[PDB]
RNA sequence: UUGAGCCUUGAUGUGUAGGAUAGGUGGGAGGCUUUGAAGUGUGGACGCCAGUCUGCAUGGAGCCGACCUUGAAAUACCACCCUUUAAUGUUUGAUGUUCUAACGUUGACCCGUAAUCCGGGUUGCGGACAGUGUCUGGUGGGUAGUUUGACUGGGGCGGUC
RNA sequence: GUUUAUUAAAAACACAGCACUGUGCAAACACGAAAGUGGACGUAUACGGUGUGACGCCUGCCCGGUGCCGGAAGGUUAAU
């Protein structure tokens, strides 16, 4: 499912608003992308479906970190 | 991102710097392949520590890899016997273990492949020279004169 | 420099001729490009001019003592009017008239000093010191400064010259200082 | 067709092209194609060539 | 620019008007001009007055490369066919070996129809 | 590598009475060239082939000014530059060159596995394109929601408000 | 041949034939927020769309309008 598995980002719904200012249901995707990782502390690629505001975070945080999160969780990869 | 790197690094690397990466090639290239590692400040300092070590330190003690020379020419002769034939000339001959493990065995200690005797020394009798290795730039000459006893 | 190198004009005879021409902005809606009534400039600059007025036969008493040398009479009106080869300027101001006899078919005369108590009066100074510089084709400002008699002292032509930016239009920018000339070329910033 | 003309001389010479093509055949070959028509051509040009 | 002193003067000469071309040994085009382009247009440009011309216009174009002699290739009838090689020698060019390039087919394409006149 | 800004550096002007292919005002009655010139001879070259500029060069030592005219006077010298053009850069991309490592593979192979899925792996071809997210201009009866007045000798047409 | 099951069987639809137009294959097209499918285990002598309607003899003139295709110099023009 379109879901980022480092930040929890789904589709979420609102508005387009036309210049009448009309309402109409839309949905805003977030940015996904199913990414080849390297982590070295398991001599091992982890590929994840994460959207850019993602791969952010694992920049920062740190693959082992961010992987960490997911175990916790019991979300599998 | 800023990222630290490792090796050398081509056209913006250094061995140890903090340059700044397009975060493409930083993953996907250099930190995968461990040429450079983000710069977390955690890591910042790990490097602090690791810019007053091995440098600061350890190359006053290779001002001790020279210094051994200090007493190179505080001394500079020791003497061989060896003989002389039909005139003063050397009934022995003296290399580098002969030059090394005749500077070795007193308060002079060198390791034996530290004692350049140009074809020389030993050939004939007397005084002669030889250049004295410790340190890649700093050798140091001595003066020695094998004794025909 | 930051301000100016007036020690810039550094094998003519004298560099006199270096001539202020700080840039304006161009016609970007409705604006023009005028100098005032002789500008002077706060440096005395010591030039003893020649100003030849539309003056009368009553003011060749004093109003020739003040910064220049004759006052032209009012015989020598149209009495020296037949001539092409025979014939700064002054034009008195209020209700008179300067079209018939200097608006013919081409030069720069217009102000000089309009006095009718005194031809020269204790304080009326600013002609003997400088010239005017008006419109010539996309810009103006055209017209000189200093000397080789000078040197940091006659740079007051740079704070009170470069000072005389007046309103511009919409949709320009007048600041572009340069002087020197008969030697070399060339000036800083604005 | 070719003259590779040598040292002494700036003139022409080139009197070869009369004895070749040219309008020998450039005016031939240029317009109409003919056809049977060069047999009445032809035919005219040697009624002439016997006297 | 450049420099070559060893070259081609190539000529197309067409009954409508002509056209010259100088070019190196390889045939790399240096300089041309034509004859309806120097002025006279129509009956005009249809003379070998007007190649002359463009044998001019033309050395004072290709003088640019310093070129001393040349070669001539001659293609079409027409005028300016020779009276544009006498401008060429007159010009300050020597001339080495002149030739006729004229195509001539073995009887391929038929050739237009009409002309009426 | 190339289209635009912008900053220095060089060009060039056939309205008429004339010593003559006057760019506008401004300094402006001596600068200049032996820091080796005028004018011949070509070179690259702009172009209404009218002619000009110049690095090189043969060269070897003076030209000028209100001069009277012209609505405006000097190739006497210098400027901020306009007509339009040209050459390096600074910067911004954009177009164009390669690489591989992201990413694509609806090529081949290995394993899980007696499996035309899938995952992992190797190799080949691609390759920072493609594609997708957000934002944005265009297109959009395919779909949607609606509007499309009243008076009137019925309504409509005409007319009217 | 088909059709208005139940007021219309026809000249209406289809038809072989013809033409135009799209499609290089992960085809175009189509069902699908997607994955997965059909097209097709086909590959331009194939597949989709559109009009015409066996066959004979033939199918002229008009590109202003609307539609479609191509073009880029200038003009105008979004977020930024
Ligand atoms: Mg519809
Ligand atoms: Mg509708
Ligand atoms: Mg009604
Ligand atoms: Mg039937
Ligand atoms: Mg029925
Ligand atoms: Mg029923
Ligand atoms: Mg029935
Ligand atoms: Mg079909
Ligand atoms: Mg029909």
């Amino acid at each position: 499912s379109r879901v980022c598995q480092v930040t929890g980002k789904r589709p979420v719904t609102g508005n387009n608003r036309s210049h009448a200012l009309n309402a109409t249901k839309r949905r805003f995707l977030p940015n996904l992308h199913s990414h080849r990782f390297w982590v070295e502390s398991e001599k091992r690629f982890v590929t994840l479906r994460v959207s850019a505001k993602g791969m952010r975070v694992i920049d920062k945080k740190g693959i082992d970190t961010v992987l960490a999160e997911l175990r916790a969780r019991g979300e599998k990869y | 991102m800023q990222v630290i790197l490792l090796d050398k690094v081509a056209n913006l690397g250094s061995l140890g710097d903090q340059v700044n990466v397009k975060a493409g090639y930083a993953r996907n290239f250099l930190v995968p392949q461990g040429k450079a590692v983000p710069a977390t400040k955690k890591n910042i300092e790990f490097f602090e520590a690791r810019r007053a070590e091995l440098e600061a330190k350890l190359a006053e003690v290779l001002a001790a890899a020279n210094a051994r020379a200090e007493k190179i020419n505080a001394l500079e002769t020791v003497t061989i016997a060896s003989k002389a034939g039909d005139e003063g000339k050397l009934f022995g001959s003296i290399g580098t273990r002969d030059i090394a493990d005749a500077v070795t065995a007193a308060g002079v200690e060198v390791a034996k492949s530290e004692v350049r005797l140009p074809n020389g020394v030993l050939r004939t009798t007397g005084e002669h020279e030889v250049s004295f290795q410790v340190h890649s730039e700093v050798f140091a000459k001595v003066i020695v004169n094998v004794v025909a006893e | 420099k930051v301000y100016t190198i007036d020690e810039a004009a550094r094998t003519a005879k004298f560099d006199e001729t270096v001539e202020v021409h700080a840039k304006l902005g161009i016609d970007p809606r409705r604006s023009d490009q005028n100098v005032r009534g002789t500008v002077s400039l706060p440096h005395g600059l010591g030039k003893q001019v020649r100003v030849l007025a539309i003056a009368k036969g009553e003011k060749i008493k004093e109003a020739e003592e003040a910064g220049a040398d004759y006052v032209g009479g009012e015989e020598i009106i149209q009495k020296i009017l037949d001539g092409w080869m025979d014939f700064v300027m002054g034009a008195v101001g209020s209700k008179l008239g300067r079209i018939l006899g200097p608006r013919g078919l081409n030069p720069k005369a217009g102000t000089v000093g309009f006095n009718i108590g005194e031809i020269i009066r204790e304080i009326k100074a600013g002609r003997i010191e400088f010239r005017n510089d008006k419109t010539g084709a996309i810009h103006a400002p055209v017209g000189k400064a200093s000397f080789p008699p000078e040197k940091l002292a006659d740079n007051i032509r740079a704070f009170i010259r470069a000072l005389e930016a007046h309103k511009p239009e919409g949709a320009k920018g007048t600041f572009l200082r340069s002087v020197y000339v008969t030697t070399t070329m060339g000036p800083s910033v604005r | 067709i070719k003259v590779r003309e040598n040292e002494p001389f700036d003139v022409a010479l080139r009197r070869f092209k009369r004895s070749c093509e040219k309008a020998g055949v450039l005016a031939e070959v240029r317009r109409r194609e003919f056809y049977e028509k060069p047999t009445t051509e032809r035919k005219r040009a040697k009624a002439s060539a016997v006297k | 620019r450049k420099q070559v002193s060893d070259g081609v003067a190539h000529i197309h000469a067409s009954f409508n008007n002509t056209i010259v071309t100088i070019t190196d040994r390889q045939g790399n085009a240096l300089g041309w001009a034509t004859a309806g382009g120097s002025g006279f247009r129509g009956s005009r440009k249809s003379t070998p007055f007007a190649a002359q011309v463009a044998a001019e216009r033309c050395a004072d174009a290709v003088k640019e490369y310093g070129i001393k002699n040349l070669e001539v290739m001659v293609k079409g009838p027409g005028p300016g066919r020779e009276s544009t090689i006498r401008a060429l020698n007159a010009a300050g060019f020597r001339i080495t070996n002149i030739t006729d390039v004229t195509p001539i087919p073995h009887n391929g394409c038929r050739p237009p129809k009409k002309r009426r006149v």
